[PDB]
Order: structure tokens, then C-alpha cells, then sequence
């Protein structure tokens, strides 16, 4: 599988991260059109998922983050 | 600055 | 498990008893109004990943239940 | 304490 990249323009868009990411697959997500707290609430959602599956999260940029899979 | 979690 | 947040580092908490198989319940009433939404996050985040369920108990109470 | 389960989470 190849990394699934996401413009997220909400909290709710952590859905695709989620999904995707529970899915097996590596997802790269921008966040230059969320807000410092919205980006905020997403970096916390997407630590969640990735220590619930052991997964690893690395920081791209100040706005670009990924999360894959163990 | 946004960072990953320590714990991680 | 009832882990009493001091403050997001806790988080640790939760995910270590939950990714485990056990059912978390946790306080957020020392947590300041923006300690306790990046809680509820992580805590949405762990549930989401695992397909747990997540429910508000009472206004600075929730639990994260497993499978 | 005005914070709830996110919605997505149902
Ligand atoms: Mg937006």
C-alpha cells in the first residue's frame, strides 16, 4: 500500500486519518487550513490512534504530520 | 510548538 | 481503572490500561478547560483506532471500554 | 466540562 495523503479542513476530517490509518495504511495529513487548536485537537486524536496500535507518528513540517502503521 | 507526544 | 488526570501526560494512563484490554474510566475536574478537550481527544483517538467505545459518565467524568 | 464524545465516534 502507498501513503494516503489528507488537506483536512476539520476536526471531523481525523475520520479519513482514522480510518485509513486502522486500515493498515501509512496517511500523511496537512493542516494548514486548520487553526492552532484545531491542529491541536487533531496531533492529539491522531497520538491516540497511533499508541491504541502501536504505530509510529512523525512530524513532517509544522503542518504536515504522519501516521503509520506498526 | 506542535510536536509528538513524549509518551509516543 | 479510575486514573485521576494532573495533567495531558496522563493520557499515557489511559492508553497503557485501554491498549491492555481494560476498561478506563477517568477524572478531568484538575484539568483546565483545554487540558481536558486534548484528554477527550487522545482518549477519542484510542477508541477509534481499537473500534472501543467512549461515553460521558458525568460533566468531568468519560470511560474508554474495549472491544 | 461542556465537552462530550465526538459525534463521529456513534
Ligand atoms: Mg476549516
Amino acid at each position: 500500500s502507498t501513503i494516503v495523503p489528507v488537506e483536512l479542513h476539520s476536526f471531523e476530517d481525523a475520520q479519513v486519518i482514522g480510518g485509513a490509518f486502522r486500515d493498515g495504511d501509512a496517511v500523511v495529513f496537512d493542516m494548514s487550513l486548520l487553526s492552532r487548536e484545531e491542529a491541536r485537537r487533531i496531533v492529539d486524536f491522531a497520538a491516540g490512534l497511533c499508541f491504541a496500535l502501536r504505530g509510529k507518528m512523525q512530524k513532517i513540517d509544522s503542518v504536515t504530520f504522519a501516521v503509520v502503521p506498526e | 510548538d506542535l510536536d509528538v507526544p513524549s509518551f509516543l
